[PDB]
RNA sequence: UACUAAGUGGAAAAGGAUGUGAAAGUGCUAAAACAGCAAGGAUGUUGGCUUAGAAGCAGCCAUCGUUUAAAGAGUGCGUAA
RNA sequence: ACCUCGAUGUCGACUCAUCUCAUCCUCGAGCUGAAGCAGGUUCGAAGGGUUCGGCUGUUCGCCGAUUAAAGAGAUACGUG
């Protein structure tokens, strides 16, 4: 889904996500965050579904930001073929999911609501869900 | 027993009092001949099974809340929270007020025109 | 058949009309064991040959059913 | 909580101190349009009528004129019959309360500070 | 809570042995025996015309064990001094029901006949065919008599034909 | 089949003098046969009328409107 | 019934009970029920 | 109440009680099939014209193809 | 010395749960809180738009006043209003 | 490709079957926008059994007669 319009590099390695929690691991603008329990890997593909679960569980007027984003490719070998002859190829985009880090911030929605949409999103995603109150 | 919104001439229209075990003109009789200045509104009635709704009837004036658009002149109000349109002069709240003394159990005038500035919200107008 | 009565329906004859109809005729016991009849103006009468009814046997009232007459 | 149920005895208790009629009965089931009826009767007078609770009742009596206890916090039903300086009115509402139910039991209290039982209160009610 | 309720007691018309095995309460209704575990954890004590259960431990275990006993012995009382009815009507086209000894017989649309055996110490009453009183002094057994009696026929929903507790009224539902 | 709605129009004609309280109207806009009957049982008997001794069997429709304009 | 990885309750009535051991949930409304958690 | 109709009120008759309504024409056939499924026979219909009101929005698009 | 009532032990995931117990404080209460019971739970109000009279309650909506300890155009059911 | 390439003769078919249950019928139950009849969902239940023909080396696949029902896998897609 989402995705840089020009990358200079095509075949990157993934990612070592294992450690503590790395950058957006709060809430900034949002009054309520969804916050992770593991890290993954997870496909554009659920985190828009997420985004439009949550905007349709959305009011019109409630506004949320994403702290993540699909920064890196996914890389599998094609079907039913040997191993060797080089690498994979590129796939769909694909963001990775450290240990305790915030990844949506919601506001301007009453709580209980904002509670609902975060647990109908936390459904989508492989990992663990955890609400968060704004930590001003 | 039942809740009857009356007409104040005949008492034919509603299917609520043709099914109590009363006859219709042995009843329409009496509400002609004693509501004659009361008929051109519907006009709420109360009735209850005694032995077989021979007796214990009471009136109820017609509410200040579709009276009241006509009590300011005002044709029909609205649903929701709407323009402030019609006006009710102090003489015809006082007129409208000894008009439902008889329909409330209100103490007092003042109590009567709380009640209908309450009620008068639906279609934006001053009881007073 | 299963579900009939005959006090049940002479009750209800007159509920739904009120013609004050009353049964001359008497029937025996109820739908299973109904296979003769006490008049008001003759004696018990029964049906013997089942499949065909060709004779009814009179035969006097017992006493049980006697002040049912 | 405490302070309120304290706050409202001590309101409650000085409003009854200052009035002198104030008679109190048990004829059980009274229906609010009962209640509406009754408060068309009372409408002359400034007598309030309600059931007010037992604790607050049993603290007004105690410092109430004669004191006692065993029926201002007992004895089920406490309908509240106060008329201030003149309970003619009230007397009128008690009268049409009885007419309201089967028959009167009078409880408690008494019309202007001597305490006595229903053997002349229903003739003073009628 | 009910462990804390006091339980009325009638020595002058029931008298209460205990045995540890089954209890044994007798009064002008009856006989009944309780039927228990071995070293059950409460106290009992009877005083002038009256009756008191306790916990000698606190425990979970214990704190249900409280309120059932507590329970048993109240409704072991009422039985036993006023006793318990049950009514039943049975609706139907040509539903019907008599008793013949101590066994209840039942007309039903049913091709097979329908009878039902009655164990001691209930007392049927049919007034009307359609009507069932059973009468008794112990409340669970009578329950369990009425369910096995149930189990041939039950109200439908589809329409109200069966056997009504006079009070087991449920909506209507019609396909048609 | 125009065949079989013209021997259908002298079924009904042979058929109107049986009960002369059975109805049948003819639309002028659509010129085919209204039936008019006492209900379902009606409409089966006079199909079967149709049906077995003129041997003619039509499919039921949809009725029709004057809806002026 | 209904086998279920998950219940919630549905109406007031909806109790969350536990026969012989084992968690289902009640009412008196027949399309509420389910069982084996 | 179910099909949108306009009881203007009842009228009672030595046996009987008589609801004074508004049916379509469109909407008229058939009515005795669920008049007897409402009433088991004893219901009956009287069918007057009183006068014509605008069709509904269904015949409308019926009339035309 | 506690926890455990699954034989966890003696394999296990999302997720679900008045699970068991403990800790940290958070509301009250013996002046009887609360559970239940004898009850009360009224008056404009069939408020009108919509829609039949849809109008305590097909739905919408301002929806506040009055007696009062307490009552809501009613918490729902339930209905033609 | 880690025993086997100094040895496992391999597919379909016949005979002979067997094991398991993610259960086809027969059995029972719960519920249903299931009036009944015709239904559907889920569970328990492996006790039993579950066709013959046409095309084709063929499984499959298609058709017909059906049959109460013509289950799903494995036992080296069993069986030299």
């Amino acid at each position: 889904m989402l995705q840089p319009k020009r990358t200079k590099y095509r075949k990157p390695h993934n990612v070592s996500y294992e450690g503590k929690a790395k950058g957006n691991s709060y809430v900034a603008f949002g009054e309520y965050g969804l916050v992770a329990t593991k890290g993954n890997w997870i496909d554009a593909r659920a985190i828009e579904s997420a985004r439009i679960a949550i905007s349709k569980c959305l009011g019109k007027t409630g506004k949320m930001w994403i702290r993540i984003f699909p920064h890196m490719s996914k890389t599998k070998k094609p079907l039913e073929v040997r191993m060797g002859s080089g690498k994979g190829n590129p796939e769909f985009w694909v963001a990775v999911v450290k240990q305790g880090t915030v990844m949506f911030e919601v506001a301007n929605i009453p709580e209980s609501q904002m509670i609902k949409a975060l647990t109908r999103a936390g459904h989508k995603l492989p990992v663990t869900w955890k609400i968060l109150k704004r930590e001003e | 027993i039942a809740k009857i919104n009356l007409l104040g001439g005949q008492a034919k229209p509603g299917p609520a009092l043709a099914s109590v075990g009363i006859n219709m003109g042995e009843f329409t009789k009496q509400f002609n001949e004693k509501t004659k200045d009361k008929q051109g509104e519907m006009i709420p009635c109360v009735i209850t099974a005694y032995n077989d709704k021979s007796f214990d009837f009471i009136l109820k004036t017609t509410p200040v809340s579709i009276l009241l658009k006509q009590a300011a002149k005002l044709e029909k109000g609205a649903k929701n929270a709407k323009t402030i349109v019609g006006k009710i002069t102090m003489a015809k709240a006082k007129e409208i007020a000894q008009y439902k003394l008889v329909d409330l159990n209100a103490n007092t005038v003042e109590a009567a025109l709380k009640m209908v500035l309450g009620t008068a919200k639906q279609m934006g107008i001053e009881v007073i | 058949k299963t579900g009939a009565n005959f006090e049940r329906s002479v009750q209800s004859i007159q509920q739904r009309l009120g013609v004050k109809a009353v049964p001359i005729q008497l029937p025996i016991g109820a739908e299973n064991d109904f296979n003769g009849i006490i008049d008001l103006i003759e004696e018990k009468v029964y049906f013997f040959d089942g499949g065909k009814e060709e004779k009814a046997e009179e035969k006097p009232i017992p006493d049980q059913f006697k002040d049912q007459v | 909580a405490k302070k309120d149920k304290a706050q409202q005895v001590a309101d409650v208790s000085h409003l009854l101190s200052t009035s002198a009629g104030f008679v109190i009965f048990d004829y059980t089931s009274m229906s609010a349009i009962e209640a509406t009826s009754i408060r068309k009767k009372l409408f002359k007078n400034g007598s309030k009528i309600k059931v007010i609770k037992n604790n607050i009742l049993r603290r007004a009596l105690k410092a109430g004129k004669f004191e006692g206890i065993d029926e201002t916090a007992i004895k089920g039903k406490l309908a509240v019959a106060v008329g201030v300086n003149e309970i003619v009115e009230t007397l009128k509402a008690v009268d049409g309360v009885v007419k309201a139910k089967e028959a009167m039991n009078f409880v408690c209290g008494y019309f202007d500070n001597r305490a006595f039982n229903s053997a002349d209160l229903e003739k003073i009610a009628k | 809570k009910i462990g804390n309720r006091t339980i009325t007691l009638d020595p002058a018309k029931v008298n209460l042995n205990f045995q540890k095995d089954h209890i044994a309460v007798k009064g002008p209704l009856g006989q009944i025996e309780l039927k228990l575990p071995p070293n059950l954890p409460l106290k009992f004590e009877l005083k002038d015309n009256n009756l008191q259960i306790t916990r000698n431990n606190e425990l979970k275990q214990s704190k249900i064990f409280h309120g059932t006993y507590n329970a048993l012995i109240t409704n072991a009382i009422i039985g036993v001094t006023q006793g318990f009815e049950k009514k039943l009507r049975l609706v139907g086209v040509g539903y019907r029901a008599n008793v013949e000894g101590e066994t209840l017989n039942l007309q039903l649309g049913y091709s097979h006949p329908i009878k039902e055996k009655i164990p001691k110490g209930l007392t049927v009453k049919v007034e009307k065919n359609t009507e069932i009183t059973i009468s008794g002094i112990s409340k669970e057994l009578v329950g369990q008599f009425a369910t096995e009696v149930r189990k041939w026929r039950k109200p439908e929903p589809y329409k109200g034909k069966g056997v009504l507790y006079f009070d087991e009224v449920i909506v209507r539902k019609a396909g048609k | 089949t125009k065949a079989d709605q013209e021997k259908m129009s002298i079924a009904l004609s042979k058929l109107a003098e049986e009960d002369p309280t059975f109805k049948t109207f003819t639309d002028p806009e659509t010129g085919q046969t209204i039936i008019a009957g006492m209900g379902e049982l009606h409409l089966d008997i006079l199909v079967d009328r149709m049906r077995r001794e003129f041997k003619v069997e039509v499919n039921v429709g949809a009725p029709q409107v004057s809806f002026r304009e | 019934m209904k086998v279920r990885a998950s219940v919630k309750p549905i109406c007031k009535d909806c109790k969350i009970i536990k026969r012989h051991q084992i968690v289902r949930v009640i009412c008196k409304t027949q399309k509420h029920k389910q069982r084996q958690g | 109440s179910s099909r949108r109709g306009l009881i203007e009120g009842t009228e009672q008759r030595d046996n009987v009680q008589v609801i004074k309504a508004k049916v379509p024409l469109k909407e008229m056939f058939g009515y005795a099939t669920d008049l007897r499924s409402f009433s088991q026979g004893r219901g009956n219909y009287v069918m007057q014209f009183s006068h014509y009101a605008e069709t509904p929005k269904s015949v409308v698009n019926e009339i035309i193809a």
